[PDB]
């Protein structure tokens, strides 16, 4: 229960917020960076 | 070390056109899954939907599409983990096939099993083996699973 | 005579009244009455149930009447001055008994001589050692007991002071009321915090008391 | 509510038999009793709802 | 001595390393690992990995998040969703960011929304820390 | 000394008032850096806090019932 | 022995307001270590302690009570 | 003297009736932020909580016994 | 007995300056344990240690008041 | 004076109490923070409660002595 | 009784150094605890705790201000 | 005057006993506590409580010793 | 009167190292929890706590200065 783990949150997702923050941050040279790490193409088969 | 009474999930790959990757999982998931309680799979990857899925179009409880085609990350690794938690299917054990590289002569499709409960971590002399929180082990049971998602992901 | 003679049965009827209207509640009526009334029971079955059985139903009933009969008592000792002085006192004495009985009724009854072998064999009495097992039986009941007399007398102390101290105060400065009305504001929100509290916590003791008997039932 | 004016009522008559307070005595409980009112009533009529509602599921 | 294995995803910074000690900010708060290590398990927060390498340097980073293993080992894991030396951080940026975060708060009214934002502001904040 | 001691034996009576004091500080402090661990506000911790004060101001109305004694 | 004791009968009852003193600092530092933990600050623990600011500051009213009690 | 001593001496023993007002303060401080680390409420802690209660009021009641065989 | 008691009626009063005392220790000593967690040191938590530390000096300011009126 | 003094100082021996009522909430205290932290409680950890509550209780029982020696 | 009760009253007021010596015993060892999950030692932690025991030890002066104004 | 404030010094003389076993609690409970996050027991730690509880009961020596000069 | 009050006022100023005994108690308290939480114990946290056993037998040598200026 932090505002995240009582928002439930993943600490995943939270985490992941962090990454995406870190993304946020950084410089445009190392946001090439971002885009490497990241994402998902994937797609969830619910099944 | 962990343990329970008691997510099998497989690591694969999207595409085929490659290896014995799938086959070996495929084979692999099933070759264990009569074993266990709350038998319940799960499939990343689809190299492995698409065999595996015979019968494992009703023993999947999730599958996941795209891995190479796209090299992985641990963004995505926590993507596809994140989801996988939110679902009551958790550890029947859980254990994690995927395909460890090891030499472009080898890899061995490995597996490691996957303690997706914190719970009996909570037990065990894993009781002091953190000396602080079901909480927090949670979330690190949560990244660990995402690092080796990502992990399992590339190899 | 007809002072102390009107108030034991004042006593005893409040609790009656929902000790009778409860039973009456099953089946009829409801109208406003009988639901009305039900919500005292319902209040008893629903509050000092959440904390009861615990000791387990067999008993719960045995003290739940004890636990009512206590803030009842308090209760109507809690609006009839004079009466907080009196009857909740008398009553604190007629309630004496009682809590040295609920301790009775399974520990002393089936075991005086050591009744922390049914209250605590090991703990704070020490088992090793029989003696500070027969003397915490004071510390665990005869005390206790004695505590309890004191723990609604410290609800009348606590009660009794905010008055004393109204009245005090109130008397210190008769000006209706007017700067005695700070510290009578004071006085009554120290009702709160000396009667509405130590009341609670008198019943609470006759929650452990009577959960420590049957808990260990 | 006809439950806590018998309460009061009873109240007043054990004052009355005994030896008429200070004043004060009787001022802090009869104000205390007044701060319970404003709330209770609020409490008073959600209590009905709840146990008739769950009275009534059962 | 602790074998100080700092990574991350994309890179190894210390690779059980004799670094006599590092200071993370767990979400346990602050934590000041030192040469041997309690079995604990720590999750990280947004704040700065200072390593106290065992020769007086120090390297800095701030982690946004991720997990410290601690072992009953000397080995010492950071893992970190990302720690990045706050090299690769700009400052100015970091107040845009804030600046962001605290206005996309306002109207974060799920938990959730909160939460997310909050975590932005927090970050964004905790980056101006060092930043 | 007979009208007089009890004047000075009700000062030393208050005294234990001392306890009753310090004691709600204790409790009410670790219900407080408790809840800051939480998510167990009502019906649990603060519950037990009840109970906490209860076992509190028992040795200070026993306290304040002995200063009692000793004026009326 | 009437007007002697009662000025040694209040200055110990003074020193019942040792248990206030001590009480407001076990009961506003354990908040002061809650919010560092956070974040409830101005929300649930700051409530509180203002809850357990007035449990312990009123065992040091019933005592410098008994202090003007012998003085007045 | 032989009067006078005997009041000056209870309410000299009811102010040992601090220490075991204060050490119920902490018992069942220790009992409130002991729950919060969670889950055995039921025994184990708070079935501790009157057993670590019955030999810090145990100084209280011989205290008190000591109060009161000099008033009686 | 007059002005034999004011003296001895003072200085007992000058023992309630003990939970003041430590009560300022256990505030700014909380302050230490929590600034260490960080890193909200300047303001919320060093702000908050000059209200809890005002709060304590508050019955050393009615402690001393009460002495001093015995004085002169 | 002389059958007067001695009780007005077996009383004042009685607040030597306090340390041992409060030592024993203490130590009572932190083995129910111990033991919420596992999993030691038969033996090791409880065991070491009884290791303090004997050395806690023997400066209650030395000063009870002093209280009991200027009583009879 | 002038300058009689001008000595057993100066030793009253040495009972409130009894809250220098223990809160200078809480502002330290709440600094032990504190630089143990470190890691700044020299300033911020120990800089606090400088100014935490003279906040400690000013209710230690200012009592013995109030016993040396009683035997000289 | 000189039979009877003996009685009267080694009664309030004993009452520096309240801190070598209110102390003793706190360190044995420290003891208690630390043993709990493990694993120095047999040896570094449990050897460091034998230290406070010698240091807390040294002003338990120093105390006593007062009482037994005042009294023979 | 003149060998009276320095005799029964010697024994007052005794209650102040009931401040030190516990102040010792806590300063090697929090020093066996820290060094639980490990590992610099030699220098550093073993090397304050005489720091802190100094700042608070201080009180206790200004306490035991004054029982002894009304002894010889």
């Amino acid at each position: 229960v932090a505002y995240w783990r009582q928002a439930g949150l993943s600490y995943i997702r939270y985490s992941q917020i962090c990454a995406k923050a870190v993304r946020d941050a950084l410089k445009t040279e190392f946001k090439a960076n971002a885009m490497k790490t990241s994402g998902s193409t994937i797609k969830i088969v619910k099944v | 070390d962990i343990k329970t009474p008691e997510l099998i999930i497989g690591v694969s790959s999207d595409r085929g056109l490659c290896g014995a990757i799938h086959s070996s999982v495929a084979k692999q998931m099933k070759s264990e899954a009569a074993n266990l309680k709350e038998v319940k799979i799960i499939g990343v990857g689809d190299k492995i939907r698409s065999i595996l899925h015979r019968t494992h179009s009703d023993q999947f409880l999730v599958t996941f599409k795209e891995v190479g085609r796209r090299p992985p990350t641990f963004g995505d690794a926590s993507v596809i983990a994140l989801e996988l938690l939110n679902s009551g299917y958790e550890f029947d054990e859980g254990s994690i096939i995927f395909n460890r590289f090891r030499s472009v002569i080898s890899y061995k499709t490995e597996e490691k099993p996957i303690f997706s409960l914190d719970t009996i971590s909570s037990a065990e002399s894993m009781s002091i083996y953190d000396d602080i929180d079901a909480d927090v082990l949670r979330n690190y049971q949560e990244y660990s699973l995402a690092n080796i998602i990502y992990y399992s992901l590339k190899e | 005579i007809t002072p102390v003679i009107l108030g034991l049965p004042l006593v005893t009827l409040i609790v009656l009244f929902p000790s009778l209207l409860f039973p009456t509640s099953n089946r009829l009526v409801s109208n406003r009455f009988v639901t009305l009334q039900q919500w005292m029971l319902q209040l008893v079955s629903k509050q000092m149930m959440s904390i009861h059985n615990s000791k387990g139903q067999t008993w719960t009933l045995m003290l739940m009447s004890l636990i009512l009969f206590i803030g009842s008592t308090n209760l109507l000792g809690l609006l009839p001055h004079s009466f907080t002085p009196t009857t909740q006192l008398s009553m604190n004495l007629g309630m004496a008994i009682p809590l040295w009985a609920g301790a009775v009724i399974t520990g002393f009854r089936n075991k005086t001589k050591a009744s922390l072998a049914h209250f605590l064999p090991q703990g704070t009495p020490t088992p090793l050692i029989p003696m500070l097992v027969i003397i915490e039986t004071i510390s665990l009941f005869i005390q206790p007991m004695a505590l309890a007399v004191r723990l609604t007398a410290n609800i009348t102390a606590g009660h009794l002071l905010i008055h004393l101290i109204g009245g005090a105060t109130l008397a210190l400065m008769s000006i209706s009321t007017t700067t005695a009305l700070i510290t009578f504001t004071i006085l009554i929100l120290l009702t709160i915090l000396e009667f509405a509290v130590a009341m609670i916590q008198a019943y609470v003791f006759t929650l452990l008391v009577s959960l420590y008997l049957h808990d260990n039932t | 509510p006809y439950v806590l004016g018998t309460g009061l009522i009873l109240y007043l008559l054990s004052k009355e038999i005994y030896v008429i307070t200070p004043e004060t005595f009787s001022a802090i409980s009869t104000i205390g009793f007044l701060v319970y009112i404003v709330k209770k009533y609020g409490a008073s009529v959600g209590e009905f709802a709840d146990k008739l509602n769950e009275q009534k599921i059962a | 001595q602790m074998s100080f294995t700092f990574a991350s995803p994309t890179q190894v910074f210390f690779n059980s390393a004799n670094v006599r000690q590092v200071d993370v900010p767990t979400q346990t708060g602050a934590f000041g690992i030192l040469a041997a290590h309690v079995p604990t398990l720590q999750v990280l927060r947004p704040g700065l990995v200072v390593v106290h390498a065992e020769d007086g340097t120090t390297s800095k980073y701030f982690v946004s998040s991720g997990s410290v293993t601690v072992n009953a080992d000397s080995s010492v894991q950071l893992l970190a969703e990302e720690a990045v030396t706050l090299d690769m951080l700009d400052l100015g940026a970091a107040k845009a960011n804030l600046e962001k975060a605290q206005s996309e708060l306002l109207g974060a009214a799920d938990e959730a929304t909160r939460a997310e934002i909050q975590i932005r502001i927090e970050a964004n904040e905790a980056l101006v820390k060092a930043l | 000394i007979d009208t007089a001691a009890k004047f000075i034996g009700a000062g030393a009576a208050t005294v234990g008032v001392a306890g009753s004091g310090a004691g709600i500080g204790t409790v009410f402090g670790s219900l407080i850096i408790g809840y800051a661990r939480n998510p167990s506000l009502k019906q649990q911790l603060f519950s037990y806090a009840i109970l906490g004060f209860a076992l509190s101001e028992a040795m200070g109305l026993f306290c304040l019932m002995v200063a009692f004694l000793i004026l009326f």
